[PDB]
């Protein structure tokens, strides 16, 4: 198989968009399961959001090709033509042209079988008073959440970008929130369903206080976009790739962010009423797997929502329902 | 879009509020039908003025003046003659003096067919019954002889006031059956 | 004008601004102080304007079932099941039907009928609306809700509408009746 010339990403020779375009029948005929769906809201003239920055992490070369999540983008076709020049090098990628709101499209996409649905907007972020600005994303979230499926609904995993933070109150029900809460304390953010650009603002200050920390966050979130790749893209030739030498291809042993379950497998013994430190010491020692937090149901006593716990104490209790955020080499 | 937001905000704050929303476009309605706690069986509704407008004028293509007939039934309007009005104006305005009203049928209507109930309403009570609530439960318009009236049936009437339709609630098949001065009908001894 | 006309063409016109109705007609004898609902073109069923829908908000609230009734008549039967099927965005799904659903083709319909000929014409010959009402319901299940009558009985084809006449209200063989019917 073939890679970007710096080894860091899976790669394909160039494509006309019509190789990746699908109608509803073609999308429905395709066996899309455990995939990523991108619901893209755009007008044909609206600014390029750089969806490469979305696809490229999901094509890190330290995944094997058989475990690369298939990707389908639902959105405005004329917009996608002017995005396409940046996307065309990535494998297992497809487009269904149309509105994300038209349920049909969502059913033809097997939205109920995806591993994550992303809701994202290229619309103007200042076009009205803030209560209207996110209406497209909010309606899309509620729409998907309200669907039903044959042998569901709110069990569809979602992440939605918000242009205005305070709109997060509309994004969910069974919420028990107060509008006095700042975004980072809100249930939808604590569950990983919301995201908003305001949480990036301290990247300016952290940039200054420790430059290396800003490199670390980039090396994780980008999947490995080194400055050599940025230079190769800045030559304007497009993302040059092909087969690789073993000398560069060695970098496919990068560390990866992964998530694992205490419900079964060799760690489940700790999920049965052990503590996070017992799990941590064991998993690092036997697998080199380094644990950085937990993902736990809010309703342990009910909904599939789960909250995130960064760096638990050593004596912090575990449940067999817990999932662990980890750093791994395989 | 702005009005959808609102309904989202209202329902998000409390799901069980009866919300009635005006829509200027029909195609927007489908969005609010997808709101997680929107429930027309609970009494939520959308007054789509575009859908209604085109329905009213489309019925006029089936029966030429029907949009005027029907629009007058759905606005409060007092009959108020003045002597300069022609015959046709005094007639027309008496027609505008109608609204549609809803009331429970008295037990005297029980086990009639809808045809006899309409005959009785028109002839004795001076009320135009045109539809009934049939036990889930559903509205039915001018239903055929097979439909019996049943106890506590809600009826749908054309009349000059709510005060008129009351007669259908008080009527008694012993106590009022010959009260030709219809305004005298009240709580029966029988 | 037309070969072997003109103002005899039946029209209905939607107006965005109500007061423009004064321009819509001649032989009018109107006054601009009149509100829309009293104007000759509205009373004849030639005009319509969105302002007459405004009390649909208030009536919606005072009796929800009344707002369902008006929808079941004016839409011809657009039930919330259809609204849901359209909200799936697939377009209006159809085909052949089972007899079990196709039974609903016996809905009641709004119709208009003439006293000029046929079995009711006997009442059009100087009878009263109540005689007609009782007869037609009894023999056909036809329920009568109003009349459509020439303004110029003594001239133009304009006709005005009379909601729910009194029992003793006189009839002409030129009258047409608004009715609810099953055939």
């Amino acid at each position: 198989r073939k890679f970007d010339s710096t080894g860091m990403f899976h790669w394909c020779p160039d494509r006309p968009l019509n190789d990746c375009l699908q109608d509803r029948s073609q999308a429905s005929a395709s066996g899309l399961r455990n995939h990523v769906v991108v619901c893209l809201f755009a007008d044909a003239a609206s600014p390029l959001i750089g969806l490469r920055n979305l696809v490229m992490p999901l094509r890190a070369s330290n995944f094997h090709y058989h475990e690369l999540k298939p990707t389908i983008i639902v959105g405005n076709l004329d917009y996608l033509h002017r995005e396409w020049k940046t996307l065309q090098n990535f494998p297992k990628l497809s487009i269904l042209p149309g509105s994300p709101l038209n349920r049909a499209n969502l059913r033809a996409v097997n939205i109920n079988l995806c591993d994550m649905c992303v809701i994202v907007s290229a619309k103007d972020r200042n076009m009205e008073d803030p209560n209207l600005v996110d209406k497209e994303a909010i309606l899309c979230s509620l729409n998907i959440k309200a669907m039903t499926f044959d042998d569901a609904g709110a069990n569809v995993p979602l992440i939605t970008e918000l242009a205005n933070d305070s709109n997060v109150q509309f994004l969910d029900q069974d919420d028990d929130d107060d509008p006095d809460t700042e975004l980072y304390m809100t249930q939808p953010f604590a569950c990983g369903t919301a995201f908003a650009v305001s949480v990036l603002d301290s990247l300016m200050s952290t940039s200054y206080f420790n430059d290396n920390a800003l490199t670390l966050i980039r090396t994780l979130i980008t999947g490995g976009a080194t400055p050599e790749l940025e230079q190769i893209l800045a030559e304007g030739a497009g993302m040059r790739g092909g087969y690789c030498s073993p000398a560069v291809l060695a970098n496919r042993d990068r560390c990866r962010v992964a998530q694992i379950s205490l419900f079964d497998g060799p760690l489940a013994q700790f999920g049965q009423g052990g503590h996070y430190g017992e799990l941590f010491v064991y998993a690092l020692r036997h697998f080199g797997i380094l644990c950085i937090g937990l993902y736990r149901f809010r309703d342990t006593n009910p909904s599939s929502k789960r909250y995130v716990i960064t760096n638990p104490p050593e004596d912090f209790p575990l449940l067999p329902t817990d999932q662990v955020y980890v750093l791994t080499y395989k | 879009a702005a009005n959808i937001m609102r309904v989202i905000s209202i329902k998000n704050y409390h799901s069980d509020i009866k919300v009635i929303v005006q829509l200027l476009q029909y195609h927007n309605k489908a969005y609010l039908l997808n709101i997680p706690s929107w429930d027309w069986k609970r009494g939520d509704d959308a007054v789509c003025v575009a859908e209604l407008k085109l329905g009213f004028i489309a019925q006029s293509c089936l029966a030429p003046g029907f949009s005027t007939l029907m629009a007058n039934l759905f606005t409060m309007r007092s009959y108020k003659p003045t002597p300069e009005m022609s015959q046709w104006q005094t007639d027309y305005m008496r027609g505008t003096g109608m609204e549609m009203y809803t009331e429970y049928l008295s037990s005297a209507f029980n086990a009639l067919t809808f045809p006899e109930a309409a005959e009785l309403c028109f002839s004795k009570l001076k009320l135009l019954l045109l539809a009934i609530e049939v036990r889930e439960s559903t509205l039915a318009i001018n239903p055929g002889p097979k439909v019996k009236i049943e106890n506590a049936t809600q009826g749908f009437f054309i009349a000059e006031s709510a005060e008129e339709v009351k007669r259908a609630f008080y009527y008694c098949k012993n106590c009022h059956a010959n009260v030709s001065d219809v305004r005298q009908i009240k709580k029966c001894k029988c």
